[PDB]
């Protein structure tokens, strides 16, 4: 009933997976972890950091109501 | 023998057209009850004053309701959790306004329930079937009782019991979110996964078997005449619905054992009512769903909105239209 | 016996397993953000 | 006894099912799991001893078991105040120590100790069969159980007494000198409507009531036990009944389905063996509370609360029940039964007294509704006080929240359970539990329908 | 923006004396006002009275002001009528009836004034304090 | 030999995953719709589009995390990266909510592949294609619901947001807006889905219970063979079960499993006509004669005039907060409230 | 950025761990199948 793909408790099982592993697996951890303690995520998607949801100057909720020119509405938001 | 042996074998018997049994002996007479009751209320009953403030509200058709919006009315909030049979009212009037239908219907009604789950059971063991359809039946009966019985004494009211009526059910249901957030109640997140997965399941082996089955029938009549009332053939390629299904999504997520299949398909559902039941049995204890309503505060301190901050503006606003009249005090406790 | 390594279902596997382990360090270390 | 499905016919997730039959084995199983609920007990008396905090009632620090412990009285004196937390240490360092000790002896039996106790003991040996033998452990249990009953009632009467809410003075920590074994009273408790107002045995409201029940509770067990050593079970029930270890355990579900549902909704309405000063208000506690909270404001106000109608033409603060009583308004009219220490002062022989309403409320009554009123049993799951529609800084559950929710779902899958035992034990005892032979499928021998 | 110091700025006394909560007295009278002052002023109202809630318009209008962080102090100490006209030592929780307010015996002059402080900082942080129950 | 078959040859070989003709549509657009959910949830705010946190970044949780709707300013723009809103920037693309549309979109097509893969694999194993007609139920809820609801309300903001916190919003609102409730296509889909649960449970139970003895164990799973030719449990003996437990029961196998499928699919279709009617503000909210009849006579109260008042107070109250763009000020003295509350 | 640098090099370290200790097996097949 096999498709011809090694079975995955044989692959698990083995100590060339977790050779691999051991080491492939913490690292992409490690390495999302780091993409959101650098702050890299806040500023690759634009999310707020808390203390800038407001700025002294705007005090409410930053609502577009631009139809095309939302760079400029965003930027003067801040 | 004797006349008692005689009625046993009577009540016992496999040959009635419906099984009556022991446990039917109290079905049968206390469901005749409750619908008789029901049909006679809900056609023609007189106002309730449901919330105990002299203010009834009619729920017959003969006082204006249509199938919609009729109901049969929960007792009076003045009677509380208190019993309320007709003999215990003046007269037949003053037992209609104060709600007494309701608990003469509900009362018999969760009997008779009960007695068919045992009625099941009984059944199977007269057929020599093995015994848990009426397990599978306590799901139901378990959401039933919860929000006709459960909820009302958790909650010190059968006025706060589910109303018999369609606009009722929906006025139970938005007071019930308004009043414990349901919705991010995880047991009713498992209720809504058994009644989704239970039709997705439903649909699933419904179309699997009409997919795979054999042969027997020409284009012109009725497929289902392919299959003859007590054949054991199996009217359907199981092995040929397996290659299927494994092929769908992957070989191993596939059911190839109809008996492990079927389990599935049994338990799936039976276990989210299960905790749904369960979930509305709690919150009539007031432990409520999740709360999350200010979770996310911004460094200052000022609120971060999130969905669940919207959802309680709505909760807010069911709440305090809710009951217009009846409530004297700052806090909805009772 | 000596199967392939490297398979349509390995991409497959890969495909959902490495972003979520990425995506689980990212939300593991968001847990200790303070405001 | 086999360790597989081959050589038992039971799946691993049906494992415990292979111990019907080994005697032994199932012995060592029980007592491991009696150690486990003694080791719960005692952890967490020691969990919430560390996380107590002594000045604050307990009520708001989600404790289940010190109350348990004060009730009894033990550490606690007037209004439940906390003198010695020692006693609560005890309690859970007994049980723990005991715990490893039941703990070792189930692992003993479970895992070396014979596989089966029949052709060891005649005594300890039993057979499911053996009316006579399972009837004389039933006899060992009942004196066993009227044992423990009559312990809370020499803890009532010679060991310092228990906790009363409804102490003159104050609730207090005082010794019970007169249970009633008065039959009339104790056994007519049985016989009240389970309804509003009656509260079948919920309803009771005396530490006297309660310890001579226990007193005859102790005698009816221990005689009970007497009789099930020394008789064998009679025709009628030798006929009613299925005889098998699976059918006994289903009755044993089924009763104990039965408990969970009373306790949940004991510990939802009782504030005699739940003392509020303990456990919290009631939710019928808390709403008569709030009534009466601003009936007193209103009334230092000058509203002459006797005569105020709300806006539906009832009385804003007092009304009728349907009986005549005088009774608190508004919602908290289905709450008009509920009896507390701090209301009873205020009520007359027809409910609720204008002259004590307008010169008898003393300020701790003020401060006790206000702070049941604050304390409602409502909460959220992840412990968020007050009405659902609060905002997170109230953090809050009742524990009689907490007992009664999770003794209501207890006593449901309990139920459940039981359901599924007796139907299996039927089935099993009538030898279709496996199938529908298929040479003798009794349907096929018996008439259509129509 | 920030818990800055300005928003930390309270009015001290009635004589427009001004003090500024440090992060750390902030985050201490947020604690106590959640663990002893919460289950009867959640969001600044008053649930047994809301008539005389923690808003800063009913702290204003008391008699003597109650904006200021000492005259919440005092209140603490020795509770009053909003017309200051009746004693409600008996009847609110305070200092120094640790006798009937056990919750309070543990509370020094510091965990008052961070109360107060936190008390006069909430409302400018929530347009919800001090409003209807339901709101 | 051509490519074209050498192709096919190659897409249809059994491997652990299938990929098919169809798999090209599938696995591309499922892969773009449930990592634009996932990203979205975890790092991407709605606080432009909604003034919502709605990521895990922001501290929320799965139960409050959503790729939330665009803002209602776009109406019913396609929100493409590289589309005149965000002109290519990945940042402020994510800030106007166009992970909502990514997500729609590739969804309708994955499940549009997903549908045409149950085709190709019906038609590779030569079985008849019921499972992709009984998938057709979900993809007219899907269509209804997420593309031709908002299409007929003002903008994409007041579709469901992908969240479950965000359908939970969605739900609240077509009750207070729609009185969907009261909705009789909603009502069928109500009886649809309840009733599938029900043939599901019973169905299971009944086979559970209606076993033959073909094996000795007490685990009767292992009583069954793939290829036995027999039927496995007692058609007659259920069916004589149910006619003296219910009063009728099933007595042709393939009527019951075509039951089974036909419940559920009818009523996510009924359900999909109502949210049709729905987008364009077609609503069965009102009875006119109960409401004429309560307008003149202050004494007529049906459970039907009670929701109608709920659904006054939650528009009321939810609507400044739900709907922020249009900077609605309610003041608290206009807000509909009971007495006391 | 420093921080793009940071974030990828674990991936850089998991990729070449990964390579070189399957890479011979890898280009095995890569041959075997042309
Ligand atoms: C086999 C046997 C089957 C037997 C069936 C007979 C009926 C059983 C169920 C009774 C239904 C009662 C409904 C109303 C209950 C109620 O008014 O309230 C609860 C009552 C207690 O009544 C209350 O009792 C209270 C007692 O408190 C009083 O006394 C106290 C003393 O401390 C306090 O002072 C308090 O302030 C004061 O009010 C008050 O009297 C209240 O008015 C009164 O309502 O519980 C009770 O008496 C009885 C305990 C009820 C158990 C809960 C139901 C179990 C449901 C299971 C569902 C399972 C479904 C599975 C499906 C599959
Ligand atoms: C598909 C995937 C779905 C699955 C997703 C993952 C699910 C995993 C399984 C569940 C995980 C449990 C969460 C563990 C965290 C937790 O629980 O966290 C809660 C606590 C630990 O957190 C502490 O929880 C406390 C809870 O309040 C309690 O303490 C407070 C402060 O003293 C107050 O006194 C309050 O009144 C009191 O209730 C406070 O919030 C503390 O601040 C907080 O730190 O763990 C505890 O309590 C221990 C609880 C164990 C016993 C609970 C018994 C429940 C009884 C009946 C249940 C009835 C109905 C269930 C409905 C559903
Ligand atoms: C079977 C299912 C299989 C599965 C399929 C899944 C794949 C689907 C791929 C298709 C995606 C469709 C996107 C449709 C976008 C759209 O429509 O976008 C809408 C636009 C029109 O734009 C809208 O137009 C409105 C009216 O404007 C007009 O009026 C205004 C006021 O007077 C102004 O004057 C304005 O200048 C003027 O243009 C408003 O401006 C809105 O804000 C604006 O969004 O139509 C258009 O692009 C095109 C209009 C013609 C084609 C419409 C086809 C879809 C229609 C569905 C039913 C619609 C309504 C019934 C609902 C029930
Ligand atoms: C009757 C049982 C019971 C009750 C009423 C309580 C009550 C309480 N506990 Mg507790 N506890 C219990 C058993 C119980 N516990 C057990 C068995 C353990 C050992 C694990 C603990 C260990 C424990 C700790 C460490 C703590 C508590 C705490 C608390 C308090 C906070 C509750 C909370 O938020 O939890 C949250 C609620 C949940 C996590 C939901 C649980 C839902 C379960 C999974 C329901 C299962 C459903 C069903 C039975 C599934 C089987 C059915 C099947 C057929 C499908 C509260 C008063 C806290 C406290 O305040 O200490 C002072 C605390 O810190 N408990
Ligand atoms: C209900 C619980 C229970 C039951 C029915 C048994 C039953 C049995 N045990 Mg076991 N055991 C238990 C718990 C239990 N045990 C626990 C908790 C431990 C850990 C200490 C042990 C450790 C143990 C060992 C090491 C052995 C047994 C043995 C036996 C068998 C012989 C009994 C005998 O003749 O000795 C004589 C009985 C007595 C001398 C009576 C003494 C009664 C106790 C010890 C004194 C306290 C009485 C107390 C006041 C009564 C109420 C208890 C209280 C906590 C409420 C027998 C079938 C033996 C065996 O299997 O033989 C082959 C054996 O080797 N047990
Ligand atoms: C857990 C403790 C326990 C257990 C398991 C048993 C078990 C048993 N006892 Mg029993 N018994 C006990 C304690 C216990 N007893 C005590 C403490 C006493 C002293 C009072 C007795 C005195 C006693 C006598 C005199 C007899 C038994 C008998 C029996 C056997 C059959 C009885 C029966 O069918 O039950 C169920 C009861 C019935 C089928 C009769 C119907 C009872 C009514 C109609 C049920 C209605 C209850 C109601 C719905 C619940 C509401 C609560 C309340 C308001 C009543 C059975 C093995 C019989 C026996 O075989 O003798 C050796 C017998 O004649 N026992
Ligand atoms: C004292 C109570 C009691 C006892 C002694 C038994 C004993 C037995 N049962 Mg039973 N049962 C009970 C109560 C009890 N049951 C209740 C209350 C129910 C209703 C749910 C059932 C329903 C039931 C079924 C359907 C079956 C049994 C079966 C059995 C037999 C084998 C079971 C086994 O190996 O367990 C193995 C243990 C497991 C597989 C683990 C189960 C884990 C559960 C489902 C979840 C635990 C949730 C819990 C609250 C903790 C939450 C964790 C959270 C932190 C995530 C065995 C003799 C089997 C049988 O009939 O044998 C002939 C069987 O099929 N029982
Ligand atoms: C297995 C066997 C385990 C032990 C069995 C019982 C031992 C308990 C004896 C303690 C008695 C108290 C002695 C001191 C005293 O008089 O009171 C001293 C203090 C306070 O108790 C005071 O006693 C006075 C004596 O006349 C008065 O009665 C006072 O009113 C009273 O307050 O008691 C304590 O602090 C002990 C608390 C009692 C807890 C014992 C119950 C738990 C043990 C059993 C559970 C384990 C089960 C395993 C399974
Ligand atoms: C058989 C079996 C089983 C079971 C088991 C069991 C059930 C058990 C148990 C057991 C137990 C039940 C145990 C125990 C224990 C205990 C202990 C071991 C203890 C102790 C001690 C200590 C050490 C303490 C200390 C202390 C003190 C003294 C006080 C203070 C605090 C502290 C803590 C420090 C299972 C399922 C696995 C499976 C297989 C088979
Ligand atoms: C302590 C106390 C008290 C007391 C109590 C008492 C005194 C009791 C009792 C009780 C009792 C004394 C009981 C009982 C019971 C019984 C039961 C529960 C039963 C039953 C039944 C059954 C189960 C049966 C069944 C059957 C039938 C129906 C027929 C056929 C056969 C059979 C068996 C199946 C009081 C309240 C005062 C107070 C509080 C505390
Ligand atoms: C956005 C976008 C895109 C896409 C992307 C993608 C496609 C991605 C992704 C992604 C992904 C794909 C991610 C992931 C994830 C994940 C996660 C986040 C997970 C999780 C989990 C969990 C938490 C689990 C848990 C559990 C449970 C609950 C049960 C049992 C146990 C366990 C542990 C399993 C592109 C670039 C094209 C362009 C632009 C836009
Ligand atoms: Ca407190
Ligand atoms: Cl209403
Ligand atoms: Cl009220
Ligand atoms: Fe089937």
């Amino acid at each position: 009933g096999t498709t011809g793909e090694r079975p995955f408790s044989d692959i698990v099982t083995s100590i060339r997976y977790w050779v691999i592993h051991s080491i492939t697996i913490p690292m992409l951890f490690i390495a999302g972890w780091l993409f959101v303690s650098t702050g890299l995520a806040y500023d690759a998607f634009g999310t707020p950091r808390p203390d800038e949801y407001f700025t002294q100057t705007r005090q409410e909720l930053p609502i577009l109501q631009e139809r095309y020119d939302i760079n400029q509405e965003i930027q003067e938001f801040n | 023998a004797s006349l008692w042996e005689q009625f046993c074998q009577w009540v016992t018997s496999t040959n009635n057209r419906i099984y009556v049994g022991w446990f039917g002996t109290l079905m049968i007479p206390t469901l005749l009850t409750a619908t008789t009751c029901f049909i006679i209320a809900f056609i023609a009953a007189p106002p309730v004053d449901i919330d105990g403030i002299r203010e009834p509200v009619a729920g017959s058709l003969l006082y204006g309701n249509n199938i919609i919006s009729g109901a049969v009315v929960p007792s009076s909030n003045a009677i509380g959790l208190h019993f309320y049979p007709i003999w215990e009212a003046a007269s037949l009037d003053e037992w209609l306004y104060n709600g007494g239908p309701y608990q003469l219907v509900v009362f018999h009604f969760l009997i008779g329930i009960f007695c068919y789950m045992g009625r099941q059971w009984e059944l199977s063991y007269r057929l020599g079937m093995r015994p848990w359809i009426c397990v599978a039946y306590s799901a139901p009966v378990s959401a039933a009782t919860a929000v006709f019985l459960i909820y009302p004494i958790g909650q010190g009211s059968f006025s706060d019991g589910m109303p018999l009526g369609i606009s009722g059910t929906f006025n139970f249901m938005i007071v019930f979110q308004a009043e414990h957030n349901i919705l991010m109640h995880p047991f009713h997140m498992l209720g809504v996964a058994g009644v989704f997965g239970g039709s997705l399941f439903s649909a699933m082996h419904g179309s699997l078997v009409t997919s795979s089955l054999v042969r027997e029938t020409t284009e012109v009549e009725s497929q289902n005449y392919g299959y003859k009332f007590g054949q054991e053939e199996e009217t359907y390629n199981i092995v040929a619905a397996h290659g299927y299904f494994g092929r769908l999504i992957f070989q191993y997520a596939s059911f190839n054992n109809s008996r492990s299949l079927h389990f599935f398909l049994g338990a799936w559902p039976v276990i989210g009512i299960w905790f749904t039941a369960m979930g509305v049995s709690t919150m009539a204890f007031n432990l409520n769903g999740f709360n999350f309503n200010q979770s996310i505060l911004d460094s200052q301190g000022r609120v971060i909105g999130t969905w669940a901050d919207v959802l309680n503006r709505a909760n807010i606003g069911f709440e305090v239209m809710h009951e217009r009249n009846a409530h004297n005090f700052p806090l909805d406790l009772a | 016996v000596t199967y392939p390594i490297f398979t349509v279902r390995w991409l497959a596997v890969h495909t959902l397993a490495v972003p979520s382990v990425f995506f689980v360090g990212a939300i593991a270390a968001m847990q200790f953000i303070q405001r | 006894g086999g360790r597989d499905l081959p050589s038992t016919g039971f799946a691993w997730w049906s494992g415990n099912a292979r111990l019907i039959n080994l005697s032994g084995k199932l012995l060592g199983a029980h007592v491991a799991h009696a150690g486990l609920i003694v080791f719960w007990a005692g952890a967490m008396t020691l969990f919430e001893v560390a996380h107590f905090i002594p000045e604050k009632p307990m009520y708001e620090q989600g404790l289940i078991l010190l109350p348990h412990i004060a009730t009894l009285g033990w550490g606690v004196g007037p209004a439940g105040e906390v003198t010695d937390i020692f006693p609560f240490f005890v309690v859970g360092v007994l049980h723990l120590i005991s715990s490893a000790v039941l703990g070792l002896g189930g692992i003993y039996h479970a895992l070396r100790g014979p596989e089966v106790l029949e052709e060891y003991s005649s005594f300890f040996g039993y057979d499911w069969k053996d009316k006579n033998q399972m009837t004389n452990i039933i006899g060992y249990h009942l004196i066993l159980l009227g044992c423990g009953a009559l312990l809370l009632v020499f803890k009532a009467m010679f060991f310092g007494g228990v906790y009363d809410t409804w102490a003159p003075g104050g609730g207090d920590v005082r010794v019970i000198t007169n249970p009633t074994l008065n039959p009339a009273i104790i056994f007519g408790y049985l016989l009240k409507a389970p309804f509003g107002g009656e509260g079948w045995i919920i309803s009771v409201n005396n530490m006297e009531d309660i310890i001579g029940g226990h007193i005859w509770i102790g005698l009816i067990c221990i005689s009970g036990g007497i009789w099930h050593i020394l008789t064998k079970p009679f025709g009628w029930a030798r006929r009613a009944l299925i005889w098998s270890g699976e059918a006994y355990l289903s009755y044993s579900l089924g009763a104990l389905s039965l408990m969970g549902f009373i306790a949940s909704v004991f510990v939802w309405f009782n504030n005699t063996a739940y003392p509020s000063e303990f456990y919290g208000p009631t939710g019928m506690e808390a709403s008569q509370s709030q009534a009466f909270t601003f009936l007193v404001r209103d009334q230092r106000l000058g509203a002459n609360i006797a005569s105020a109608q709300g806006p539906t033409g009832l009385g804003k603060y007092l009304m009728r029940s349907p009986s005549g009583e005088i009774i608190f308004g508004g919602e908290t009219m289905r709450f008009w039964d509920f009896r507390g220490p701090w209301l009873e002062p205020l009520r007359g022989p027809n409910g609720l007294d204008l002259d004590k309403l307008r010169n008898d409320i003393q300020p701790w009554q003020v401060r006790r509704a206000a702070e049941y009123m604050t304390h409602a049993p409502l909460g959220s799951l992840n412990s968020v006080g007050g009405v659902i529609t609060d905002v997170n800084s109230f953090n809050y559950v009742s524990p009689r929240a907490w007992l009664a929710t999770s003794h209501f779902v207890l006593g449901f899958f309990f139920l459940v359970g039981h359901l599924w035992h007796a139907g299996r034990a039927r089935a099993a005892a009538a030898g279709f539990e496996k199938g529908i032979d298929r040479e003798t499928e009794p349907t096929l021998f018996m008439p259509d329908l129509d | 923006v920030e818990l800055t110091e300005s928003t930390r700025t309270i009015p001290l006394d009635e004589a427009g004396g001004t003090t500024t909560l440090t992060a750390r007295q902030f985050t201490n009278g947020q604690k106590i006002f959640v663990d002893t002052c919460t289950q009867c002023h959640l969001q600044g109202k008053t649930k047994t009275n809301n008539n005389v809630s923690l808003g800063l318009a009913d702290l204003a209008g008391a008699e003597p002001r109650r904006d200021n962080v000492l005259a919440l102090v005092e209140f603490l100490k020795n509770p009053k009528s909003y017309d200051g006209e009746d004693d409600y030592s008996e009847l609110h929780p305070n200092i120094s009836r640790p006798d009937i307010y056990p919750e309070m015996r543990n509370y020094t002059e510091d965990d008052i004034f961070d109360v107060a402080g936190y008390t006069l900082i909430a409302p400018k942080l929530d347009e919800r304090w001090g409003g209807t129950i339901y709101f | 030999r051509g490519w074209f078959d050498v192709l096919d040859d190659w897409l249809k070989r059994d491997r652990f995953v299938f990929i098919g003709w169809s798999g090209l549509l599938l696995f591309p657009c499922a892969f773009m719709a449930l990592g634009g959910w996932l990203t979205g949830t975890t790092f991407v705010t709605s606080w432009y589009t909604h003034g919502l946190a709605s990521s895990y970044l922001e501290g929320a949780n799965f139960l409050t995390v959503a790729v939330s709707s665009p803002a209602d300013a776009f109406g019913h723009s396609l929100l493409f990266l590289w589309g005149p809103e965000a002109q290519g920037n990945l940042t402020r693309w994510f800030q106007i909510g166009g992970l909502w549309p990514f997500v729609a979109l590739h969804g309708a097509f994955g499940l549009i592949g997903f549908m045409l893969r149950q085709f190709e694999i019906s038609r590779l194993v030569g079985i008849r294609p019921y499972n992709a007609i009984a998938f057709s139920g979900p993809i007219a809820v899907f269509v209804s619901v997420f593309l031709m609801y908002p299409l007929g309300q003002s903008s994409w903001f007041f579709a469901p947001s992908f969240g479950v916190a965000g359908i939970f919003r969605f739900i609240l609102f077509l009750q207070g807006f729609h009185n969907w409730t009261l909705n009789p296509f909603h009502m069928m889909g109500v009886a649809g889905i309840l009733g599938g649960a029900l043939l599901c449970a019973i169905h299971g139970a009944t086979v559970e219970n209606t076993l033959f003895e073909d094996g000795e164990d007490s685990n009767t799973f292992r009583a069954f063979e793939p290829t036995q030719a027999e039927e496995t449990y007692s058609m007659v003996t259920a069916n004589r079960f149910w006619s003296q437990i219910f009063g009728i029961a099933f007595s042709n196998k393939r009527w019951l499993h075509f039951f089974m499928l036909f419940v559920p699919v009818t009523g996510l279709w009924m359900s999909s006509v109502g949210i049709v009617g729905l987008a364009l503000n077609l609503r069965a909210y009102d009875f006119v004669s109960q409401e004429l009849r309560a307008a003149e006579d202050p004494e007529f109260e049906t459970f039907y005039t009670k929701n109608i008042l709920l659904n006054e107070g939650m528009r009321a109250w939810m609507a400044p907060q739900d709907q922020p763009h249009e900077n609605f000020i309610f003041p608290e003295e206009v807000l509909p409230r009971g007495n006391a509350l | 950025d420093w921080r793009v640098i940071v974030v990828v090099s674990p991936l850089l370290i998991a990729a070449t761990w990964a390579a070189i200790n399957i890479g011979a097996a890898a280009i095995r097949q890569l041959q075997d199948v042309l």
